[PDB]
RNA sequence: CGUGAGGGAAAGGUGAAAAGAACCCCGGGAGGGGAGUGAAAUAGAGCCUGAAACCGUGGGCUUACAAGCAGUCACGGCCCC
RNA sequence: GAAUGCCGGCAUGAGUAACGAUAAAGAGGGUGAGAAUCCCUCUCGCCGUAAGCCCAAGGGUUCCUACGCAAUGGUCGUCAG
RNA sequence: CGAUGUCGGCUCGUCGCAUCCUGGGGCUGAAGAAGGUCCCAAGGGUUGGGCUGUUCGCCCAUUAAAGCGGCACGCGAGCUGGGUUCAGAACGUCGUGAGACAGUUCGGUCUCUAUCCGCCACGGGCGCAGGAGGCUUGAGGGGGGCUCUUCCUAGUACGAGAGGACCGGAAGGGACGCACCUCUGGUUUCCCAGCUGUCCCUCCAGGGGCAUAAGCUGGGUAGCCAUGUGCGGAAGGGAUAACCGCUGAAAGCAUCUAAGCGGGAAGCCCGCCCCAAGAUGAGGCCUCCCACGGCAGCCGGUAAGGACCCGGGAAGACCACCCGGUGGAUGGGCCGGGGGUGUAAGCGCCGCGAGGCGUUGAGCCGACCGGUCCCAAUCGUCCGAGGUCU
């Protein structure tokens, strides 16, 4: 039974769950698009969301926050600076997520792309 | 033998004369009939019953052709009550009384496949002293060359539950009638949001 | 346990009945509304790299 | 429909707006409506609460106290109609939900852990100005 | 949430200061003793020249669970140790006194003695 | 294979002649399709003949209310000569 | 036609168990017919009286570089003892 | 004997009835209460513990009762492995001896993968003469079936007295079953906080990794849960068992019987709950589509519908089931509420300092209850009647 259970497992403990989510963050943030596999690409979307919206409340505190998540100081500059404004009017939805055709030939992976919305 | 399709809401506790009574809440009402059932046309008698609106356009036509025929609005649930006729043309929680005891049938909530333990409340193995992987085992499932089968209904591991449960004599506490609110003491199968059926209930 | 082992050969026929419910069903497809090629549903094209008729990929 | 508003709605009848605003840590008496024989009384239950519980309608709170050299510990329902009324007679600071590790303690060292929450005393104090 | 096995504190005065539940009186086969319940006990710890002495088996009724009992008003009530005191086959105490609170519970069982004795009724 | 003494296999055949398939075509290659050699190429080198188990493609009859050492005797249906 | 016969071939079990330490991965870029698996970069984790370094046995070219991927590699392979 | 693993326990049952209890009876040396003895009866029930490998048995505390047997002395491809029954060692004993006894004593390898039948669950196919979407009848199955205490009747009948009813009527329990999560109580692997050591970011401050597959600790929502809560056993009707009668011959009397008719069990049939038309005997009702082209048959495009694909779900191993797919609140984000944590950072002030105070119930914040088209369920495809004969 799994009733009312949020969040995926993705075969990972508790700790290289999060340094998955974490590191994927810092990848699309850096890049504004990813490929990854669709069950991680739609895990993905929530996490970066709410780092995203606390660069839009721009303040010292958000700024920590979300430092504890992606711990580049450079990334979290670019985060607040560049990537937050465009989103200041947008409420969420500030990641989408789209399936990609063709599977991964070793091991037949549903893939998708992950990427920062206009 | 009256019966109404219902949602099963949520619980809470209220208090009466210095009681705490546990309570479960249905909305029950208003159910349109949009069927009758009879002797001469059926063999039996019962009320068809409809229940919570539905978007015409996820109704398709033989299902839309039914509805019209009563003159009703599209519905989300068909559900017959055996053995009533009531005399207007919708049914609410009026037809209940606090102080009535009524029968609820609801669709218990679903384990999956389920171990002997949980299932039938088997004793399973030891934990320690010697037990080799069969802390949760069923143990022997029957003799040897006589009879060298086992027998039908034996009780083994499978899907428990989202099955039809009913519910017998609840005490009917209160009845809100401008909410379609029905207060039933004590617990109904199913989960909140579930569709329940409540009747009048069978024991004297 | 006691190493459980097939009493029996399996025949041919039954070895093959067991075997009725692997054929593969076809992947399913539908023509892409930009470069009409065929393409999962609700996957962004990869010849034309178009979803909801936009341009999402180079390809 | 909305479920929760449902409930909130049946539970409408039956919630309290009297009783005073505490939190664990803090001394109160509750005066506890009970039945004996052949009468029904009021009894004062005096103790700190250890725990709030919160379910909105449905949120209950235990007090401990020490009887005649015994632990006791009481649960109430915070909007119980059996509550006649309840008194802050101390306000303590805690520095957690939960107090359960008072039961281990010494009557010294309770008094040690919990000393009295002077601003919300001052508050109290500020109040309790009638006009 | 008594049962054999269980030490209980006496909080009367018979001179016995543990005993060891031995059955629960309730039945064939109850499984747990809680307030107001009698059971049948072996005396496990006794001061000198008391009433009752290590070894006896004597009859208590609980008066006091760690388990917190609860109540149709929706409360509850838990105390801080389990606890039992001595009765004859009439539930009569077989001491004079009894120490600490006791659960009201005792009065509709019918233990008036007991809990008129009680410093505090809860 | 065994420290060692010692143990101890499997594995033959294109064609008369290499004439052992230039060149083109799909393919990364393998492999194949044409062309070509040959009396013969399911003699094409994984090569004489090429059984049987075993695997597959196509066709005829047949099969989802039935109790079986699987056949046999009878009759009827369908297909073929 | 049987010798739990001998040699060889091929079935069944079965697309089943398993793919060899629960130290752990993610993304971007490149190469290429083909990339989860090769190279590069960033991020993450693990060892650190070692899971690092040096020497002796033993092994015997496994070293370095170029060109390769049929087989070997428990998958893949453009990589490699 | 080219192997049918042998005691005891545990687990899981199921059956017999020569019945331990509960239900119904007759006789009694049956006043009552309690018994004795036999008859009917297998529906349900038949406790926990000390000893010992034990089965058994004795004992302790209870109980309505603490039944006896069968199922390879039921059950080791289900577990155990204490007894016994390989190799070691010792005692008693026997034997000159090597060794021996079942006599005793300590120790001593119990095999990951289920093919067929069977069993528990779940699908795929085809069928149920048109094709469909719903709603159903219940043939036939299964489940369940226990019982005690107190009180009133009434301290009455009965009895010298102790004691103490039938029948009828209340209330409360024990164990068991099904469901549930409001309360009580758990868990709650990252929801919050505190803490140590080390390394790091960026020196301070503030943080991050690691110490478990949570470093440790204090808490903890939803969910899943029992120790928690509701509810169940019935009632009622029918036919009977032993047994009791009515009327009544054969047999002028008598006889429950030969004709006929009453009464009468926790047991039997029904009634309750669950499954159920593959019930091929394939049932019924409501509604939807239509007489389509070419050649009881074939090809083709359709209709009503359905599937595929996608977003999901207290549904779930896959499958199925159920909801939703822009005509949209399905999940994700965001917003409000709930809920947990328990007063963030930064700044100011007090202190030499560790710290303290204020801003501040602050900050953080899974799942719960809702709102909101910001993100994603784009766009589509493929199936699918033309209704045999009397
Ligand atoms: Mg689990
Ligand atoms: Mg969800
Ligand atoms: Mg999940
Ligand atoms: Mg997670
Ligand atoms: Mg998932
Ligand atoms: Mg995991
Ligand atoms: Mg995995
Ligand atoms: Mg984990
Ligand atoms: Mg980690
Ligand atoms: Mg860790
Ligand atoms: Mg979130
Ligand atoms: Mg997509
Ligand atoms: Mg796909
Ligand atoms: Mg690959
Ligand atoms: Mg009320
Ligand atoms: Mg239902
Ligand atoms: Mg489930
Ligand atoms: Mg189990
Ligand atoms: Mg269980
Ligand atoms: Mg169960
Ligand atoms: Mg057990
Ligand atoms: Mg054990
Ligand atoms: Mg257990
Ligand atoms: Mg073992
Ligand atoms: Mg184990
Ligand atoms: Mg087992
Ligand atoms: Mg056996
Ligand atoms: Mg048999
Ligand atoms: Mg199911
Ligand atoms: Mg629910
Ligand atoms: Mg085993
Ligand atoms: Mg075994
Ligand atoms: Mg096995
Ligand atoms: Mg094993
Ligand atoms: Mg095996
Ligand atoms: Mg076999
Ligand atoms: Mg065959
Ligand atoms: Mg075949
Ligand atoms: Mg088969
Ligand atoms: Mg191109
Ligand atoms: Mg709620
Ligand atoms: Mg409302
Ligand atoms: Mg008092
Ligand atoms: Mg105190
Ligand atoms: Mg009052
Ligand atoms: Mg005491
Ligand atoms: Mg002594
Ligand atoms: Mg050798
Ligand atoms: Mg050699
Ligand atoms: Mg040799
Ligand atoms: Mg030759
Ligand atoms: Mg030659
Ligand atoms: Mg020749
Ligand atoms: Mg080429
Ligand atoms: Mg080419
Ligand atoms: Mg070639
Ligand atoms: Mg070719
Ligand atoms: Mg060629
Ligand atoms: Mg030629
Ligand atoms: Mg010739
Ligand atoms: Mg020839
Ligand atoms: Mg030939
Ligand atoms: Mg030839
Ligand atoms: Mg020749
Ligand atoms: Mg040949
Ligand atoms: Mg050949
Ligand atoms: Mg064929
Ligand atoms: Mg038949
Ligand atoms: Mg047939
Ligand atoms: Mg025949
Ligand atoms: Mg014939
Ligand atoms: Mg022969
Ligand atoms: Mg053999
Ligand atoms: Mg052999
Ligand atoms: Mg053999
Ligand atoms: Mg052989
Ligand atoms: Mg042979
Ligand atoms: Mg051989
Ligand atoms: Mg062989
Ligand atoms: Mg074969
Ligand atoms: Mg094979
Ligand atoms: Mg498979
Ligand atoms: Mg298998
Ligand atoms: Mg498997
Ligand atoms: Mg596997
Ligand atoms: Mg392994
Ligand atoms: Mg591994
Ligand atoms: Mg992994
Ligand atoms: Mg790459
Ligand atoms: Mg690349
Ligand atoms: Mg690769
Ligand atoms: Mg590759
Ligand atoms: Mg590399
Ligand atoms: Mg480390
Ligand atoms: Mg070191
Ligand atoms: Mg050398
Ligand atoms: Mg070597
Ligand atoms: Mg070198
Ligand atoms: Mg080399
Ligand atoms: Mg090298
Ligand atoms: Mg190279
Ligand atoms: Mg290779
Ligand atoms: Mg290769
Ligand atoms: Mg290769
Ligand atoms: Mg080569
Ligand atoms: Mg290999
Ligand atoms: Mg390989
Ligand atoms: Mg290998
Ligand atoms: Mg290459
Ligand atoms: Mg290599
Ligand atoms: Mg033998
Ligand atoms: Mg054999
Ligand atoms: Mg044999
Ligand atoms: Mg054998
Ligand atoms: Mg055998
Ligand atoms: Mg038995
Ligand atoms: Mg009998
Ligand atoms: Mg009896
Ligand atoms: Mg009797
Ligand atoms: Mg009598
Ligand atoms: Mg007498
Ligand atoms: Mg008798
Ligand atoms: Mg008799
Ligand atoms: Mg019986
Ligand atoms: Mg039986
Ligand atoms: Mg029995
Ligand atoms: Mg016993
Ligand atoms: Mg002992
Ligand atoms: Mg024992
Ligand atoms: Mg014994
Ligand atoms: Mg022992
Ligand atoms: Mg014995
Ligand atoms: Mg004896
Ligand atoms: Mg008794
Ligand atoms: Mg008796
Ligand atoms: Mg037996
Ligand atoms: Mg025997
Ligand atoms: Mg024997
Ligand atoms: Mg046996
Ligand atoms: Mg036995
Ligand atoms: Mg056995
Ligand atoms: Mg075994
Ligand atoms: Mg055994
Ligand atoms: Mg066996
Ligand atoms: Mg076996
Ligand atoms: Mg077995
Ligand atoms: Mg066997
Ligand atoms: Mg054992
Ligand atoms: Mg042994
Ligand atoms: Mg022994
Ligand atoms: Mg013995
Ligand atoms: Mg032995
Ligand atoms: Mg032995
Ligand atoms: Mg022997
Ligand atoms: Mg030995
Ligand atoms: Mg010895
Ligand atoms: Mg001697
Ligand atoms: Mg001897
Ligand atoms: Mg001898
Ligand atoms: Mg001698
Ligand atoms: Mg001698
Ligand atoms: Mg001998
Ligand atoms: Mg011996
Ligand atoms: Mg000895
Ligand atoms: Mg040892
Ligand atoms: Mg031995
Ligand atoms: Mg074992
Ligand atoms: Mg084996
Ligand atoms: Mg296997
Ligand atoms: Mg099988
Ligand atoms: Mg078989
Ligand atoms: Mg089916
Ligand atoms: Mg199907
Ligand atoms: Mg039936
Ligand atoms: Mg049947
Ligand atoms: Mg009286
Ligand atoms: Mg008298
Ligand atoms: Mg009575
Ligand atoms: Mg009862
Ligand atoms: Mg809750
Ligand atoms: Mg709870
Ligand atoms: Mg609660
Ligand atoms: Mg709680
Ligand atoms: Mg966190
Ligand atoms: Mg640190
Ligand atoms: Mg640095
Ligand atoms: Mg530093
Ligand atoms: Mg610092
Ligand atoms: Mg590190
Ligand atoms: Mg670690
Ligand atoms: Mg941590
Ligand atoms: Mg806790
Ligand atoms: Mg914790
Ligand atoms: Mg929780
Ligand atoms: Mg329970
Ligand atoms: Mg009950
Ligand atoms: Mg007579
Ligand atoms: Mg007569
Ligand atoms: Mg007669
Ligand atoms: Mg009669
Ligand atoms: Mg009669
Ligand atoms: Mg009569
Ligand atoms: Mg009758
Ligand atoms: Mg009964
Ligand atoms: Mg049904
Ligand atoms: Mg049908
Ligand atoms: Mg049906
Ligand atoms: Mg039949
Ligand atoms: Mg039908
Ligand atoms: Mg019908
Ligand atoms: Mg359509
Ligand atoms: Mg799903
Ligand atoms: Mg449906
Ligand atoms: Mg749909
Ligand atoms: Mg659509
Ligand atoms: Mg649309
Ligand atoms: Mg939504
Ligand atoms: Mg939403
Ligand atoms: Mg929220
Ligand atoms: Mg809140
Ligand atoms: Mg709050
Ligand atoms: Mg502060
Ligand atoms: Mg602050
Ligand atoms: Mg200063
Ligand atoms: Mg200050
Ligand atoms: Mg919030
Ligand atoms: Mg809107
Ligand atoms: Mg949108
Ligand atoms: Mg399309
Ligand atoms: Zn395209």
């Amino acid at each position: 039974m799994r009733h009312l259970k949020s969040g995926r497992k993705l075969n990972r403990h508790s700790s290289h769950r999060l340094a998955l989510y974490r590191n994927q963050a810092k990848s699309l943030l850096t890049h504004g698009r990813i490929t990854t596999t669709v069950p991680k690409a739609k895990e993905l979307r929530g996490f970066v969301d709410h780092l995203i919206h606390l660069a839009k409340r721009g303040d010292l505190h958000a700024r920590r926050l979300v430092l504890r998540d992606l711990q580049d100081v450079k990334l979290v500059r670019k985060l607040f600076d560049e990537i937050a404004p465009r989103y200041r009017d947008r409420q969420g939805g500030y990641t989408r997520v789209l399936k990609l055709a063709e599977r991964r030939r070793g091991d037949g992976a549903p893939l998708a792309l992950v990427e920062l919305v206009e | 033998m009256k019966g109404i399709l219902g949602v099963k809401v949520g619980m809470t506790r209220i208090f009466r004369d210095d009681r705490a009574v546990p309570v479960t809440v249905i909305l029950a009402g208003p159910c349109p009939v949009v069927q009758r059932r009879t002797p001469e046309k059926d063999g039996y008698t019962a009320v068809q019953l409809g229940f919570l609106p539905q978007n015409p356009k996820r109704v398709n036509r033989p299902l839309k052709g039914h509805f019209a025929k009563a003159g009703v609005e599209p519905v989300r649930i068909l559900r017959e009550i055996r053995d009533f006729n009531p005399e207007g043309d919708t049914v609410t929680v009026e037809i209940f009384k606090p102080g009535e005891r009524v029968d609820v049938t609801g669709t218990s909530k679903g384990r999956g496949f389920a171990g002997v333990m949980k299932r039938w409340n088997f004793a399973g193995g030891p934990d320690s002293h010697g037990a080799h992987k069969i802390h949760r085992h069923p143990g022997s499932i029957g003799n040897r060359k006589t009879p060298g089968r086992v027998y039908k209904g034996k009780k083994m591991a499978g899907h428990y539950g989202a099955e039809r449960v009913t519910v017998m004599n609840l005490e009917v506490v209160d009845v809100i009638p401008e909410e379609n609110l029905l207060l039933v003491k004590g617990a109904v199968p199913g989960p909140n949001g579930g569709l329940v059926i409540v009747r009048e209930t069978k024991k004297a | 346990a006691k190493h459980p082992v097939p009493k029996k050969k399996t025949s041919k026929a039954r070895r093959d009945a067991r075997r009725s419910h692997h054929a593969l069903t076809p992947p399913t497809l539908v023509p892409c509304p930009e470069c009409k090629a065929m393409k999962p549903p609700h996957t962004v094209c990869p010849e034309c790299g178009y979803y909801a008729g936009r341009k999402v990929l180079e390809v | 429909m909305n479920r929760g508003a449902l409930i909130k709605l049946v539970e409408s009848r039956y919630v309290r707006t009297d009783l005073p605003e505490f939190r664990p840590g803090d001394t109160v008496r509750v005066s506890y409506k009970v039945k004996e024989g052949n009468r029904t009384r009021i009894q004062d239950f005096e103790g700190i609460v250890i725990r709030i519980r919160r379910n909105g309608f449905n949120t209950t709170f235990t007090v401990r106290k020490v009887s005649y050299g015994v632990g006791v510990e009481r649960i109430f329902p915070l909007h119980s109609p059996l509550i006649q009324k309840i008194d802050i007679v101390q306000r303590g600071r805690a520095r957690r939900a939960k107090l359960y590790f008072i039961r281990n303690l010494s009557d010294r060292e309770i008094r040690r852990k919990l000393r009295a929450d002077r601003k919300r005393i001052d508050q109290d104090r500020a109040a309790e100005r009638a006009a | 949430m008594i049962q054999p096995q269980t030490y209980l504190e006496v909080a009367d005065n018979t001179g016995a200061r543990k005993i060891m539940c031995i059955r629960v009186l309730k039945g064939s086969n109850a499984k747990y003793a809680t307030v107001g319940d009698v059971i049948v006990a072996s005396v496990k710890e006794a001061i000198p020249r008391g009433a009752v002495k290590e070894g006896d088996v004597v009859k208590a009724v609980v008066v006091r669970t760690k388990k917190e009992i609860k109540r149709p008003d929706g409360s509850a009530i838990r105390f801080d140790d389990n606890a039992a005191v001595i009765i004859n086959n009439q539930l009569e105490p077989r001491g004079t006194r009894v120490f600490g609170p006791v659960a009201r519970e005792l009065r509709e069982k019918g233990f008036m003695k007991i809990v008129s004795l009680a410093p505090e009724v809860l």
